[PDB]
């Protein structure tokens, strides 16, 4: 109807969103290493030299 | 032969000549239609063999053609889009060829021995 | 707009009519003489030709490619 | 009446809509009282006079007035306010009072 259930549940919308588990996600490099990929994937291997850099495009 | 057997039924699923079953084959044998007829021996209660036997004495020659699968298969009931077997069974136990469609020699030699016996 | 809802229906239901398959069902039709002659079980119908069996369900015979035509009294 | 209206959603609903009953905690009430800011006081049908907030999708979509039936949502961790969730236009009201979800000494007729 105009309403599911009981109105202000306190917590409703994560009460009932759908528990998505952690994908594996091999071990990211840390400290130094970080960097050292954030340098090489921005100054060096420039991706996306038209517009803006665009870090994060978001595939459409 | 192995050779004109086959050749028999592509000529015969060319132009529609197959009773692919034995009701079809039963019917096109009483009409003047089945001028061939090839069946396997390896039938359970054997009495689909002798019915057909029995038919066939009424369009007489009969082949004894085993391997009732494998008859189906190179009988052309299976789709065959691949190359190799693309379905899991498929059998006719009974063929008719009604049919006589494009006539090679070899073939034609081998019913001439199959009637002379 | 259009307020439409669920159709209840006051009927309980109409099942697909399932084709009545027999296994063996072509050799009742015929009888065999002894490793030779063979004989008919049923009746051929003379419209169509020679082979097509006539039905038998009660004091009538019937035909199944004709069938609409046929239909003698026994 | 007014050109106010042609800026509205145009959601034209007239047909007879299908009555919703009350689920888990939301109850049936009647409007005693007009109060202001936008909120009411709603007799609920179990001796109570609880303060029901006039609500979202409620406040200026529609219209009610003093004696009107009502569902009305509570909140288990303070039981004396609550929220007007739904308003019935006193067709499906009568048919509520025929089947007796609310006691029938609370007579409500034009
Ligand atoms: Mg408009
Ligand atoms: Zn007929």
């Amino acid at each position: 109807g105009k309403v599911h259930g009981s109105l202000a549940r306190a917590g409703k919308v994560k009460s009932q969103t759908p528990k998505v588990e952690k994908q594996e996600k091999p071990k990211q490099p840390k400290g130094r290493a970080y960097k050292r990929l954030l340098y090489t994937r921005r100054f060096v291997n420039v991706t996306l030299t038209n517009g803006k850099r665009k870090m994060n495009p978001s595939p459409s | 032969i192995e050779d004109a057997l086959k050749v028999v039924l592509r000529t015969s699923l060319v132009h529609d000549g197959l009773a692919r079953g034995l009701r079809e084959s039963a019917k096109a044998l009483t009409r003047g239609e089945g001028q061939l007829a090839v069946l396997v021996e390896s039938v359970t209660e054997e009495a689909i063999s002798k019915l057909v036997q029995g038919l066939a004495t009424e369009n007489v020659p009969l082949i004894k053609v085993a391997d009732a699968k494998q008859l189906g298969e190179w009988a052309g009931l299976g789709k065959i889009d691949r190359d190799g077997n693309a379905r899991k069974v498929v059998g006719a136990s009974v063929v008719v060829v009604k049919n006589w469609g494009a006539d090679t020699q070899e073939r034609e030699i081998l019913l001439e021995h199959f009637s002379q016996q | 707009g259009k307020k439409r809802k669920k159709k209840v229906y006051t009927t309980p239901k109409k099942i697909r009519h399932k084709h009545k398959k027999v296994k063996l069902a072509v050799l009742n039709y015929y009888k065999v003489d002894d490793e030779g002659k063979v004989a008919k079980l049923r009746k051929e119908c003379p419209n169509c030709g020679p082979g097509i069996f006539l039905a038998n369900h009660g004091d009538r015979f019937y035909c199944g490619k004709c069938h609409s035509t046929f239909a003698t009294q026994k | 009446g007014g050109k106010k209206g042609r800026r509205g959603k145009n959601d034209s609903d007239g047909p007879k809509r299908e009555l919703i009953y009350k689920e888990e905690g939301q109850e049936y009430a009647q409007i005693t009282k007009m109060l202001g800011n936008g909120r009411v006081e709603a007799s609920c049908f179990d001796g109570n006079k609880r303060m029901a907030h006039i609500r979202g999708k409620l406040r200026k979509k529609v219209w009610m007035g003093q004696g009107d039936i009502i569902l009305v949502s509570l909140r288990d961790f303070q039981d004396d306010q609550c929220d007007v969730v739904h308003k019935y236009n006193l067709d499906e009201a009568r048919t509520l009072k025929n089947q007796g979800e609310l006691p029938e000494n609370a007579k409500i007729n034009e």
